[PDB]
């Protein structure tokens, strides 16, 4: 392939927030050396991207080697500070990268990645506990971060906090309401959380994510769920009862095409008998 | 109480599919106890109910057919040190128990690298630390290994894989495939 093809692959894995480590550094290592003149000020960022790509692959021999390159033509830069804070932290130097961190604040006082590189050490460490609220301070601080808003979904769901989890999701899904993901996910934290009063919301969103994306099967199968579990409810009244018998076979009728026209695709193999004896109970 | 070389080869190839994330699944064998192979559920955010209660019926409406019975469950946590099991791994297999009995909770360290715990009206407590059974080590050393070194991982499928495309196999027939002639 051509450089002009791989220059269009690092900036697709890189537009999307993917973590291929491996095939990012198998065709970053290329870019460094192969096509180092067919690009100019592109190849900075692609040593960013490298960099912490490589951290995940476990390869230290590229990472120092795109630190430097970095430190070189950007000296004192503050995003190639947090590339060395993130090399000590990947390198369980945990004790060098708070007192970086400190120095960065204090030159700059409205660095955001110096306080989110302090969290993922807490995140590290395992101070769950510390690094939610070390993560609701800044989010005090800085409200809008729709990255911080998640990863602290994130670490209430993994501490089985899902009460609070709903009131990030919530702020995720006010400001990307034509985000089917973000209705998805909030839809089965609803789910998982509690009874009538929250599956009355993840049946509407389970639906609400499929109207914004008709080729979503988890929000089908999470609308399927959620109509059985409201009407095999006993506090469910008769019309509510009917409704959701009503919701759950017109989801079914769906359900079955989609595997229907899968197994359509594969001429040999069949995967509507799968479901469908599923489906009928 | 015995994994076969298609089960452990599978576990090592999800888990290295998605080394940032976490790994579960459920180890699926033929109605002491022998795990012939696993189905490989979802990675990342595991603390989410709908999607792990409609992996169950998914699971079994293909087990029935195939004569097999699920038997057993396993994690494998974020984090490289941390090996203890959470609520969620407790909570799927009480769930287990209910259906087929000699549940078996495994547990992937990350840093032999498995333990399994066990419940006996107590709690669930490991063998790992005193000894753990396997029918041969070095041949599934190697046989993982032939598919490690080959990046077959990332051919390998899981259900979350599949609930984003139909047209991907949950049930691995490209590994083990693969798996029967090494």
């Amino acid at each position: 392939v051509t450089w002009e093809e791989m220059r269009d692959k690092m900036r697709k894995w890189r537009e999307e927030n993917s973590r291929n480590s491996e095939q990012i550094v198998e065709v970053g290592e290329e870019l460094i050396n192969e096509y180092a003149s067919k690009l100019g000020d592109d190849i900075w960022i692609i040593y960013e991207q490298v960099m912490i790509a490589a951290l995940d692959y476990g390869r230290d021999d590229l990472a120092l080697f795109c630190l430097q390159e970095l430190r070189r033509q950007f000296p004192g830069s503050h995003r190639v500070k947090r590339l060395t804070g993130m090399r000590f932290e990947a390198m369980e130097r945990y004790d060098d990268a708070i007192q970086l961190y400190d120095r960065i604040l204090q030159e700059d006082p409205t660095n955001t990645a110096a306080r989110k590189r302090k969290i993922a050490i807490r995140k590290a460490q395992g101070k769950n506990v510390e690094a939610i609220r070390e993560l609701n301070e800044y989010l005090e601080q800085f409200v809008g971060d729709q990255e911080a808003w998640h990863e602290l979904a994130e670490l209430y769901i993994n501490e089985h906090d899902y009460a609070k989890a709903a009131f990030c999701l919530e702020e995720l899904m006010m400001t990307n309401p034509h985000n089917h993901l973000y209705c998805q996910q909030y839809a089965e934290v609803k789910y998982t959380q509690g009874g009538l009063e929250n599956l009355e919301l993840s049946r509407k969103y389970f639906a609400q994510a499929l109207k914004l994306n008709n080729r979503n099967m988890r929000a089908l199968f999470g609308l399927y769920m959620s109509a059985s579990h409201i009407a095999s409810n006993p506090k469910a009244s008769a019309k509510t009862k009917k409704d959701n018998m009503k919701y759950a076979s017109w989801a079914a009728s769906q359900i079955n095409r989609a595997y229907q026209f899968a197994g359509r695709s594969k001429k040999e193999t069949k995967y509507s008998l799968k479901a469908v004896e599923d489906m009928l109970e | 109480v015995k994994l076969t070389t298609q089960a452990y080869c599978k576990m090592v190839l999800h888990g290295a599919k998605y080394p940032h994330c976490a790994v579960n699944g459920l180890l699926v064998a033929e109605k002491h106890t022998l795990f012939v192979d696993c189905i490989p559920l979802f990675h990342g955010t595991l603390a989410l109910a709908p999607m792990l209660e409609v992996a169950l019926t998914l699971i079994d409406s293909w087990c029935k057919d195939h004569s097999y019975v699920i038997a057993g469950y396993y994690q494998a946590n974020e984090r490289v040190k941390d090996a203890s099991p959470n609520q969620v791994a407790e909570k799927v297999a009480s769930r287990i128990a209910e259906g087929f009995s000699d549940t078996a909770l495994i547990m992937v360290d990350n840093t032999p690298t498995i333990h399994v715990y066990e419940h006996h009206e107590n709690r669930w407590r490991c063998r790992d630390p005193h000894h753990d059974y396997c029918e041969d080590w070095p041949e599934a050393q190697r046989i993982s290994a032939s598919l490690l070194d080959s990046r077959s991982y990332e051919t390998l499928v899981d259900f979350d894989n599949h609930l984003d495309d139909i047209r991907n196999d949950w049930t691995n027939p490209e590994i083990n495939k693969a798996v029967l002639h090494l």
